[PDB]
RNA sequence: CCCCACUAUGCUUAGCCCUAAACCUCAACAGUUAAAUCAACAAAACUGCUCGCCAGAACACUACGAGCCACAGCUUAAAACUCAAA
């Protein structure tokens, strides 16, 4: 009785989300560059947003977020490209902290 | 065999074809108030589909109807009616700086 | 009320006044900025000429008729003689795309008139004469 | 067919426009057209000035004439509105209400084209 | 010649700024493209040279507008290194 | 070559003439995207089937013959001499 691949697929949230765009997500901020934060919210690529302007200060390695989602992986094919152009880094929106 | 194997199907999540303004909608060329949304208020041009946002289909009758009313006596050529300056704007173009 | 950059149209009823005059009264600035000179004949409202100047009549010859500073001569000539008769607001009607054709409305400024709008009259034919033959150079 | 008389008339008192819109309506009907309907649009100012019959027009009186006619009618009645003194501008087209407006899903987005060049390198 | 007149290509002045009309009527009829319309009519653009003409704008507003998308997508990028010595 | 003037001509009608880098220099129909992908460049490489066309350069959009409302024309179209290249 091992649980298929095929079954964890079909179940897992990610799968369950459906479509991304404007989705709100909680994620976790890992890296910092100045007022850039990198924040993963459990899918293939992070996301990378300023630090809002109000109580930037709270934004820290480690703290939880709200996102809104616009895109999972920001690709697009260009003129006489033959594979799309990938960033490697999704798209979303920083909202503010998640508090319990 | 598996219950949790994917199904084929269509997409379920897929949105629905957008429309242009005039989708549906008859465009007359005694319609004058309708065409004149379509032209340039200084110089009566006919806007570019890229400005009017219409489909090819509908930019073209817009087309057709406003050469047909210039010349049949009910639409100005070289300038909008300015009786229709104040009406909705439709087209994307901004002449103010 | 908010500016409005469309002239006020003939038959309605507009609040805008210049001297007491209404916009279909004011006064016609016509400037036909050629390639090779500028003419501007100030005209009434009712089409009554009231001045006259263009580069040759102020003495610039050939070449130097087509450049800026000798629109601007001639526009300070007409206003000069349209200021006597009473003219101190002015529509410009401009046709051509000469050296002239913003240089002769600063002299009609600096004339003593103020403009009160602007107005392209520009030829474009709509399909017409066929124009002469491309340059080789 | 079915056709729709878009006529323009010189600015007039109301008996001279009645005479001439039954003038109008008996030319069609003698000519075997069986007119379904006649609309005012009200009198206003022309587009632009327009010269008809040695005068020159800057207001008409705009009126629609809907009315089947056979084909070989249209002809015939543009030469007669062409000597009516009354009419500024008269244009039969086909009524638009006869052609059906085909069903629209949309707009169908165009993907950018793909292999327009070998894939070589260059 | 048939039209009215003081409607078509015209604009009013505000506060006796003539400099500011002028350029207002001089982006009106620049982007209505009869600027343009005006200077290619002054000689005769003879059928093949206008075809040629326009298949050349034509392919470069498809290019000037690709390379467009291609900068704006790529622009966040820019962004400072966060990897900066590996 | 640059400027000005003006004619044949560009337009209509009625007949001719039948030529273009008439070239998107990429024939029609049907099919394929796998194998060896493929001289180069150009607009990726091929299969079936059919018709048309091509066989060193130049002589030669020529000569002669023939046909044509064409009479300084068009269509078809060689040879001799010459070269070891084109
Ligand atoms: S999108 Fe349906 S008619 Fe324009
Ligand atoms: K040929
Ligand atoms: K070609
Ligand atoms: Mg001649
Ligand atoms: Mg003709
Ligand atoms: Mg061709
Ligand atoms: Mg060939
Ligand atoms: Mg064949
Ligand atoms: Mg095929
Ligand atoms: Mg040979
Ligand atoms: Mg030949
Ligand atoms: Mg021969
Ligand atoms: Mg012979």
């Amino acid at each position: 009785n091992v649980e298929s691949f095929a079954s964890m697929l079909r179940h897992s949230p990610l799968t369950q989300m459906g479509p991304a765009k404007d989705k709100l997500v909680i994620g976790r901020i890992f890296h910092i560059v100045e007022n850039d934060l990198y924040i993963d919210f459990g899918g293939k690529f992070h996301c990378v947003c300023r630090r809002p302007e109000v109580d930037g200060e709270k934004y820290q390695k480690g703290t939880r977020v709200r996102l809104r989602l616009l895109d999972l992986e920001l690709t697009s094919r260009f003129l006489g490209a033959t594979t799309d152009t990938t960033v490697l880094e999704a798209n979303a929106v920083l909202l503010g902290i998640q508090e319990s | 065999s598996n219950e949790d194997l994917p199904i084929s199907m269509e997409n379920p999540y897929k949105e629905p074809l957008k429309k242009c303004i005039l989708c549906g909608k008859h465009v007359d060329y005694k319609n004058v108030q309708l065409l004149s949304q379509f032209v340039s208020p200084f110089t009566g041009c006919i806007y570019g589909r890229h400005i009017t946002g219409l489909c090819g289909k509908k930019q073209k009758e817009i087309t057709k109807a406003i050469k047909r009313a210039q010349i049949m006596g009910f639409m100005p050529v070289t300038y909008k009616d300015p009786a229709y300056l104040k009406d909705p704007k439709v087209c994307n173009i901004r002449y103010r700086e | 009320t908010k500016f409005s950059i469309y002239p006020p149209i003939p038959g309605e009823e507009s609040s805008l006044r210049w001297a007491g005059k209404k916009f279909e009264e004011i006064p016609i600035a016509h400037i036909k900025a050629s390639h090779n000179n500028t003419q501007i004949q100030v005209v009434s409202a009712s089409n009554e000429p009231l001045a006259f100047a263009s580069c040759g009549t102020e003495g610039f010859r050939n070449a130097k008729k087509g450049t800026g500073i000798a629109a601007q001569t001639a526009g300070i000539a007409a206003a000069a003689r349209a200021k006597q008769k009473g003219v101190i607001h002015i529509r410009v009607v401009v046709k051509g795309l000469g050296p002239g054709r913003l240089s002769a409305m600063h002299g009609l400024i600096m004339g003593g008139l103020e403009v009160i709008s602007i107005t392209d009259n520009t030829p474009i034919p709509h399909x017409g004469c066929r124009p002469r033959k491309a340059r080789k150079l | 067919p079915r056709y729709e008389l878009a006529l323009i008339l010189k600015a007039m008192q109301r008996p001279e426009t009645a005479a001439t819109l039954k003038r109008t309506i008996e030319a069609l009907m003698d000519r075997g057209a069986i007119v379904r309907d006649l609309e005012n649009l009200g009198e206003r100012a022309l587009p632009y000035r327009i010269s008809a019959h040695s005068q020159q027009h800057n207001r008409g009186g705009y009126f629609l004439v809907d009315f089947y006619a056979p084909t070989a009618a249209v002809e015939s009645m543009v030469e007669h509105l062409s000597r009516d003194i009354d009419v500024i501008r008269g244009n039969i087209v086909k009524h638009p209400l006869t052609q059906e407006l085909k069903e629209c899903e949309g707009i169908v987005p165009v993907p950018l084209a793909e292999k327009l060049y070998s894939t070589k390198k260059r | 010649a048939k039209h009215l007149k003081f409607i078509a290509r015209t604009v009013m002045v505000q506060e006796g700024n003539v400099e500011s009309a002028y350029r207002t009527l001089n982006r009106i009829l620049t982007m209505d493209g009869l600027i343009e319309d005006i200077k290619h009519r002054r000689y005769y653009e003879k059928p093949c040279r206008r075809r040629q003409r326009e298949s050349y704008e034509r392919c470069r507003r498809i290019y000037n507008m690709e390379m467009a998308r291609k900068i704006n997508f790529l622009m966040r990028k820019n962004r400072a290194d966060p990897w900066q010595g590996c």
